[PDB]
This record gives C-alpha cells, structure tokens and sequence, in this order.
C-alpha cells in the first residue's frame, strides 16, 4: 500500500533485471527469480490504473464515427467477437479480390512523432531510451492517452483489448512447457526487458521534473506497461514519415482490428492522399470475416510478439546456426569463396517447413563446408570462377554429385542431432495435445515445441531423399550439370 | 508491387541494454 | 442525473408491467424494452463493484477459504479452456465413483443465508423477495458482493463478470431466433428481467429497510442482470438443514465444473451437512472434471444457462394439444383423461429420441383419436380401469385403427409446426457453414436448427408408425392384451 | 439411489407476476 514500499521494490527489480545474463543453463532459475519479484509488485499494485466502464463492443460506434470524422473508411464491415481470433471485422456486403475497401489517414494514427508533440514531448526529449526505441515511445504515448480522458484518440484506445496472450501473461508452468526449445531464450528476454524498463521508467516518472504533468506520475502500474508493450508488440506498423524520406512506427486504427490469414501483403501507404490504404486479399462474400496478411513470420514470432499460434503457417522455420570452424584446413579458402559469394562464415540460417527447405544461402554455404581443396580452387581461380559462385544457390547446379552427398549427409545428421536435444519428442507432444484438456496459451507452447521439431524432422527426411538421389547419380556416372 | 508495404505487428527490438 | 435515472426507471417499470402486447407484437416490444433498457445502461457506470485482479488471480483465496471451512481442495486446479471457460481439471487420476468433491453447509450462499445477512430487512418486508428464492438469490450475491469484509468474499471474487444468457445477447444475434419456439421465453426473461431491475430500483429508495444496503447508493442495470445471471446458470436446489424443506444455493468450488452428457452424481449428504460429488466418469491426471448437470433440453441450456450443447441426448422441443370444445366426443375424451390423470389441453414434449412421445402423450394422443365405442370401453364395466391403465404403454394399443389415426396426426401435426419457421434445415447448416459468427449467434442458429431437427425426426417416426401398424391392420393381426 | 440429487443450474420461474 505504500509508495516508498513500491519505489523500493522497483529499485529491486530494476537491478535484477539490469545484472547481466546469468548463461543459458541459469535462465530458467532467473526468469523465475524475476516473476516472484513482478508478481510481488503486481499483487500490491490495483491492475490497469484506467478502467472504462462498459463493454469493448460498447465503444465500437464511437471508433467508427471518429474514424468517419477523419476521413477513413467506415462503410462495409463491422465488428464481431470471433471464437478463434478474437474480435475482427466481417463484411456486411460482397468484397471482390483487390478491392480498396479500408483507408486510414495519418491524423487518425497514433505514432512516434504524435508521441514526441504531446505532454510526453518533454520527458521524450531528455531521456536516452524513448529517443532511441520508438517502440517503447509509442507504448507510453498510448498510456498517456490513455490516462488523458480528453485525448483525440479515446475512440481508438477504448476499444482495444484489455489482455493479451503474449508470454507476457503465460502461467509459469505455462512457459515451462517450452524447456529445451529455441523459442524459450526470447521469452526470458521479453520478460526480462519488460520488467527491467518498468522498474526504470517507474524510477524516472516518481522523479524527473519533464514528467511531473503525466498522469501515469499519479499512477503507474506494472500491468499497465504489461498491457501498453503487449498492445504495441501485437499491433505496430513501420510506416514512411509525412515526406517519405524516413520511417516511423504507428498503430493504425479501424484497421488494426483484422486478423491475420496466409496471403500476402496487401496494405500499403499511400504517400499522396497521407493514409493507410488495404485491399482485399480475396474475396469476402458478406457474412465472412475480412483478413489481412501480417507478414511472413513464423510460429516463434507469431507467439512470441504477436500473441497466437498460427496452424499451417506456410512461412514457419527454426534456426540453425553453422559456421566454417579454424580448426579446419581448408578455413582460409573456404572462407573466401563464402566472401567473395557474400555469405558470412558463420551464421544462423533458416530451417524451413513448406518446399524448399534449405534457402538459396543455405545450401550455397552447406557446399563450400563440404567442399574438396580441389573444389575450393575452382571456385577460387580462373576465368570460371565467378560463374561457379553465382552458381553456388541454385539446386539445379550441383559442384560434384560427392559434395550434394556429404552436404546432405551433413544437413541430415545435424537435424537429427538438434531433434534429439529437446525434452519430448514428436509424438510425446501429440500425445499431451490430444489426451490433456489445455488452456490456450498452453496449447500455444505445446505447438510452438511441437512446430519446432516437425520442421527438424521434415528437414531429416528432406536430407535422406537428396542424399540418395545424389548418391544414385554417382554411382551412375550420370553427366554433371552444367550452366 | 507496394512501394510502402505494411506488415501488421512488425517485429522489433526491446532489448534496451543491446540499444 | 439521479432524477434522470428515477424518471427513466419508472418508465421502463410501466413499460414492463404492462400485460402481454399479443404474439404478433411481441418482437416491437422486445426492441422498444432493449431501447429503454440500453440507454440507462449507458448512462450507468457499468458493475458498481469491480475488483482489480484477474479473475483467477483470485482462485487461491478461494481454495484457502473452501480448505478453512472443511471443504476437499486437493487433486484438481482452475483452468480456462477455450470450449466451456474455467473449469475443473484433475491433477491426479480419478476413478469412477470416487468421492473426490465436498462442500460443507457454511460455504454456500442460500435463501437462508439471505435471510439472515443485510437484506434480512428488506426480504422480511418484500413480497417479491419472499415469494422467490432465486431473486432473492440474486441481492444476496449482490448485497455481498458490495460489502467488502463479507464472508463469501473469496468466492464472489472467482464469478464470471459476464454471461452467454441471452440477456447479454445483441438484438441482431436474438433476431435469428424470430419464428421458433424459444423466442418467446427470451422475450418473457428480458422482460421479466427489465421489469425487475425498475421495480427494486425503485423499492431501494422508498424502504427504510434497505437503508443499510450497499445498493442504495449504487444499484446498476449491469448489477442487475450480472446477478439473475449468476444465480440461473449457478443455482441449485439442495434440503434444509432440517430436512423438511427445499431450498435454493449457490454451491462454491464444486459450481466450477463444467457439462457433459451421463447422470447425475451430486447429492446432498444431511448427516455431514454437505453436497457430496462422485466422478462421473475416470479422470485422468491433466483431464477435465465434469458433471452431468441434468437432463435440460438444449433451449434450457441457451436460456437459463448461457450454452448450446452439442450431442445433447436429452433435446426437445413443446408441442401444445387439447381436445377441442366443439368435439361431439369432448366430454367422453375429458372424462377418460381426467381418469388417466392428464389434462384436457397440455403443452407436451417431443423428443429426439426413437419414440419420440412420453407415455402421458401417447395416452393423450390415443384418447384424442378414439371413437365413442372405444371411449365407452374406457369408461364403463369391469375391464375400463384396466383399459386406461395401460394407455401410456406401446405394447397395449386400443386398436390398429385408432393407432394409424394418432401416428397420422403427430406426423401432420409435425409437417405443419416445421412449415411456421422462417427457415428450412438445410437453409441453416448453409448458414453455419459460411457466415463467420459469434458465439451467441451460433447458439441462435442452432438452437433454431435444433428445433426443426426434432420435428423433421418426430414426423419420420410417426410416418413409420403409421406403416407399422396400417400393416397390423391390413393382416388383422390379434391385438395384444395385457396378461 | 441419492436421497438428494443436485442439479446444477435447475430451471426456476422468474416470472413474477404469473407467480
Ligand atoms: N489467425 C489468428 N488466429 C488467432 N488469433 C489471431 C489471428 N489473427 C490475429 N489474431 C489475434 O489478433 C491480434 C492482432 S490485432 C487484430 C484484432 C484483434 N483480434 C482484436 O481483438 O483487437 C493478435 O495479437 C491475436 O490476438
Ligand atoms: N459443456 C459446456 N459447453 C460450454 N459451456 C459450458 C459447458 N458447461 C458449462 N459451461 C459454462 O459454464 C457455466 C456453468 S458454471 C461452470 C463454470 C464456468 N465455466 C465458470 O467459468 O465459472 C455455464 O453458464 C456455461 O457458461
């Protein structure tokens, strides 16, 4: 209950989560060092400091008669509380294929620069972070407005969500089901970061004099910046600047409100009219809920900052970090042909789902790691030389039916040895899914681990088929191809 | 096609000790 | 803005206690009380009590306080799941038949409790709160809800802050339902419920018997219709301590599970003075608990509990029938259902199941159909009693006649009630299939398809009764006597 | 079976001026 009880427990968190990183077998054991500390301010605190007394659908008029006001486009679709996806929007008349059907103009939007014009303008001129991370501008500009009950933008910030499904507001043992998987480290991160900047900027409000006119001084409470970074990470926009020459983030209203289906990117901004302008990615017969492309994320992203799992998202993929080793021989020309072809020696690649499953960089990589002294040469000297490395990408090109066999053989053995190191396996986790009765953000965790290892999988059994066609073209002398 | 395409809930950093 | 409210809440007082408008008004009035009701909702502040937590923030307070008061709190936890909302899940496996949930007298909330606590006043005073336990249900919870150091505090906390009943429903979700059967019980709850609000908003200012209740200085529409809510989809009839007598209760932790189809398996347990539960089924570890919660028909489920159950053996749907004045037969008909102890005019129930009519119908349906010969057989000399003894029973029919003239009714009687709906069965399952809807829209829809499906099925068991024994009578078959 | 078996949820009339 007590002010100077609080300033001392974010004095607290603001340390722990300052402390550089504990090494990777430690980050469980600190994740929940900092949750028993953020649950322990949180408890003491009273939730979201503004409250709105009626329901989200009851504030969809205003949004629409405000966004009327202003030039966007508010005829066609209205809003629906969706089982699976939440609230989005649903035609009320036929939507053809390419179609302009939604427009939003500049002044609705909220973004950096609406940020560093309001009563944030002086704290966002003296403090290094808000300079520097817009994202996190933009999230106390939407608080500020927020607590501001005459802000412009009220009609947009009451109707949007109250809470999130971004590990932000997972169960510990919610998160515990990710154990052993690549996803689990930016889940730490996002933890960590969200409760360090909290603590900071709690310190920063309670002192700075630039801030003695924002209403988060009267209040500001840990779900408050839950909520704000959650509604910035799952809805923000990178958009060009009034004159086109640098880009800016934004949150987009009226528009915001579509979910995400597979497509493609449709939504572009239309520099000479100043708004935001979305075309239909097909056709929305009435009655049907509109979607939109987010963007080729994966599953990973998808969860981790947006706040759902996508089924048969044809743009998943893991990691795989690989690189040319010292220790090697061949280090120095192997190294150079990677140069002269543009790829670093040591990287993270992807992993993907859908065909192909290795990119163009990948494979060209996975080559020259496999390739013979006399390869490396040929690739390194000669008047065919830079053909051979613009070559280095394509499938249909190998260097010698023996380097596709041990690039394979490699590629092969390495996913299977990644598969290897998570906790449960393939059909363990279809198990959980179909014999337990789960919460969704558990089910989001379950199939994020379960995506992960379905990708290694598909990658494993990719690699053998390619392993034995190219082994059957050696031991068939079949004719090299040749560009 | 786009010149401005805009990709709902683009991905960025958080991480302020890395910024 | 308190004489506004006065002045519009005795409106909608005279609005709702005006009689029945006639059938073919009644939509005009539904949308004229929503118009009345909707705008002193926006003038309101919403629920006058909210609470700062999450809603399962506040789970552990009630596990302490359940364990503190004798109640079992160990093998299972509070999930929410997507298809029914929180729920029970079990954390250990659990047997059939295992005892494994008790809930000990001084935990629920009960007429008596009601009695006794605040509103004791003001019941003792109230015609309307003594007649009906479930009203007075309702301001206890309220009553308790508005003290802060109540004892029901930590199970108050855990409610739901909204319904799916169809009080909560948009007018374009109820419209779905013009033409069917349930509509007209909406109408009678949402204007039962309106009527409500008016009235005791108004007995709150005038008693000095609730002059010590919280809700004299905050008594909103969203109060009102969160605790009819809370108590229709939660309520249960359990003995008096003494025995003697019913009341009715609200039952903490054990109204946490959720539906599925089989029996009954709670009773109340008088020598340890508290409601018992047993697995109706096994649960394994990381399953969810559930209980069957009676044999409800899917518009009850809608109405009164805020669900549609899918696979719901016990559906069905009213059929009203009487034996009309200007029958030269009526007086033998009345007299023969009077001795079988069945009204001249009832409303009966069709069901989904292979006969789809009771014994009570049938034995109505045969005397409806008899001639005066068989009506005399009925009424007079040594065999009648034994005759009306057996007219609930397929196997004893009057006659092969009188049997094709029933089964010839239903099925016109069927065939007709089908054709005074809006839409046909396929017409809704196209509806289904590819409009993108709500969750009350869905219990709208296939609430209305689901009345349709039992008439379509009862007309197809009556035309294959009425085969079966047109075919009896053509092989003049001996009739079955009761031996 | 149950002396006293629960329903959950029991249907009750809150027409209150039928009854
Ligand atoms: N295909 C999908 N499946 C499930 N949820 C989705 C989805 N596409 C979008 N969402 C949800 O919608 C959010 C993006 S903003 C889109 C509107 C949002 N449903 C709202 O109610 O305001 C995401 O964070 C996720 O919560
Ligand atoms: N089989 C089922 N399908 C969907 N909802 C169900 C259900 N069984 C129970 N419910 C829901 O549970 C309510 C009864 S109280 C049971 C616990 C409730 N889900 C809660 O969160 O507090 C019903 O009003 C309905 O909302």
């Amino acid at each position: 209950v007590s002010p100077k009880e609080i300033l001392n427990l974010t004095s607290e968190l603001l340390q722990k989560c300052s402390s550089p990183a504990p090494g990777p077998g430690k980050e469980w054991e600190e994740y929940v060092q900092i949750r028993t500390l953020v649950e322990k301010i949180r408890k003491k605190q009273k939730g979201l400091s503004v409250t709105f007394d009626g329901k989200r659908e009851d504030y969809f008029p205003d949004l629409m008669k405000w966004a009327s006001e202003n030039g966007a486009s508010v005829e066609g679709f209205e809003m629906v509380n969706f089982k699976e996806e939440g609230f989005g929007l649903r035609a009320t008349r036929d939507i053809k294929a390419e179609e302009l059907f939604l427009w939003v103009p500049r002044k609705l939007l909220m973004t950096v620069e609406s940020a560093k014009n309001s009563v944030l303008g002086p704290l966002y001129s003296q403090d290094r972070i808000l300079q520097a991370m817009g994202n996190i501008a933009l999230a106390f500009h939407l608080l500020c407005e927020r607590a501001s009950p005459n802000s412009f933008w009220q009609p947009y910030i009451q109707t949007l969500p109250s809470e999130y499904d971004t590990p932000l507001y997972f169960e510990e043992d919610e998160v515990r089901y990710l154990q052993s998987t690549q996803a689990i480290h930016d889940v730490f991160s996002q933890y960590k970061n969200t409760a360090r900047q909290y603590a900071y900027f709690y310190k920063v409000i309670q002192t700075h004099p630039h801030a003695n006119k924002l209403p988060l001084k009267d209040s500001f409470t840990y779900e408050d910046y839950r909520w704000a970074v959650s509604s910035v990470m799952t809805r923000q926009n990178q958009i060009p600047t009034e004159d086109g020459s640098r880009v800016t983030l934004a949150l987009i209203p009226l528009w915001d409100m579509c979910n995400h289906t597979n497509g493609l990117i449709t939504t572009g901004y239309n520099l000479e009219d100043d708004r935001c302008e979305c075309v239909a990615l097909q056709d929305f017969r009435a009655g049907e809920q509109i979607y939109i492309f987010y963007g080729t994320r994966s599953n990973a992203e998808f969860v981790i900052h947006s706040g759902f799992f996508f089924d048969n998202n044809s743009h998943d993929r893991v990691k795989i970090k690989l690189g040319v080793s010292k220790s090697d021989r061949l280090y120095a020309m192997k190294a150079e042909v990677l140069a002269r072809a543009g790829i670093p020696t040591s990287s993270v690649f992807a992993l993907h789902f859908t065909e192909p499953p290795i990119s163009a960089q990948l494979l060209a990589f996975l080559r020259v790691f496999c390739m013979t002294e006399e390869e490396l040469k040929e690739h390194l000297l000669g008047d065919s030389a830079i053909d051979r490395i613009f070559t280095l990408g394509n499938s249909e090109f190998p260097v010698s039916w023996d380097n596709e066999v041990k690039l394979w053989t490699f590629l092969e053995d390495r996913a299977s040895l990644l598969l290897k190191t998570y906790k449960t396996t393939i059909e363990e986790d279809k198990s959980v899914l179909k014999n337990h009765d789960l919460s969704v953000r558990a089910k989001m965790a379950i199939k994020l681990r379960l995506g992960e290892k379905e990708i290694l999988e598909k990658a494993v059994k990719s690699a053998a088929v390619n392993r034995e066609y190219y082994r059957q073209q050696m031991e068939e002398k079949a004719p090299l191809p040749k560009y | 096609t786009l010149k401005y395409p805009i990709e709902m809930g683009i991905v960025t950093n958080w991480d302020d000790m890395e910024k």
